[PDB]
């Protein structure tokens, strides 16, 4: 819990950085201020292709990071809004319980290990499905269903 | 004038007979749930994914 | 004179030669990278 660090863009919170590992990461996307002034000098990487933002969190003196797994069985986990079904190859969310700007907020298995990062979502209907960011065992991927747009 | 035309209707069934062969490929994969396409039968084909 | 004038690439002789060599070097190192970069965007679509 609490391992979430806001983007703050010059006049309101745009997004949501966490530590996953041993590296920060952040949505691409959002346009803002990382609240800790370490690590928002930190020489900071970008990626457009998964709409991802990297650094390595200064271990030293950030050891609060998240513990992450690659693995994703069926059934429940936990999105800080409520319980997030992962079904097939895709998250599903109650309509109200995201809104944009809410972007970064990672996803937790029960073991409280981060599974999956939100970068959005798509008005799906009686749901919402979930366009996030996972990883295998050794590569990065993005989920995104159609329809999504930004958030 | 008849050997072009002749020429021009076989390049005409080749490429359509083989938009024939691509269908017949292509259709079960996109009958079928998930849709997992290998990339290098994507790339062969010259298709598009539907789940992006 | 009595001979005629003549083109770029008519007085080149064993500089063409030499042109030659240094351009299929640094033509062959432009390969090289357009195989890499192919061959890595290849890899980059397989990705998704
Ligand atoms: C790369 C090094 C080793 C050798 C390069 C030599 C080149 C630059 C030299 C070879 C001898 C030269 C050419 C020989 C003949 C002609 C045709 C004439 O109508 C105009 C000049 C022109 C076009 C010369 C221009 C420069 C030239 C092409």
């Amino acid at each position: 819990n609490d391992c979430i660090f806001e983007v703050k863009h010059e006049g309101k919170v745009t997004g949501y950085a966490c530590l996953v590992g041993d590296k920060v990461m952040k949505p691409a996307h959002v346009k803002g201020t990382i609240d800790n002034a370490d690590l928002a000098k930190l020489a900071f990487k970008r990626s457009s292709k998964y709409d991802l933002e990297c650094a390595q969190i200064p271990v030293h003196m950030k050891s609060d990071a998240s513990k992450f797994t690659h693995e994703k069985p069926e059934g429940y986990y936990n999105w800080h809004h409520g319980a997030v079904q992962y079904s097939g190859g895709r998250f599903t969310i109650p309509t109200g319980a995201g809104k944009p700007g809410d972007s970064g907020r990672p996803i937790f298995d029960n073991k409280g290990r981060v599974v999956a990062i939100v970068l959005g979502g798509a008005n799906e209907g009686a749901r919402t499905a979930l366009s996030v960011v996972t990883w295998n065992k050794d590569i990065v991927t993005k989920i995104t269903p159609e329809g999504a747009e930004e958030w | 004038s008849v050997a072009s035309f002749v020429l021009l209707s076989m390049v005409g069934v080749a490429v359509g007979m083989c938009m024939c062969a691509r269908r017949r490929c292509i259709t079960p994969y996109e009958l079928t749930p998930g849709a997992t396409v290998p990339f290098l039968l994507s790339l062969i084909c010259c298709i598009r994914t539907a789940k992006a | 004179a009595s001979h005629t004038t003549l083109g770029v690439q008519d007085i080149s002789a064993t500089a063409m030669s030499w042109v030659q060599k240094i351009t299929g070097g640094v033509g062959l190192v432009v390969a090289v990278a357009a195989l890499i970069l192919i061959v890595v965007l290849c890899v980059s679509f397989s990705r998704h």
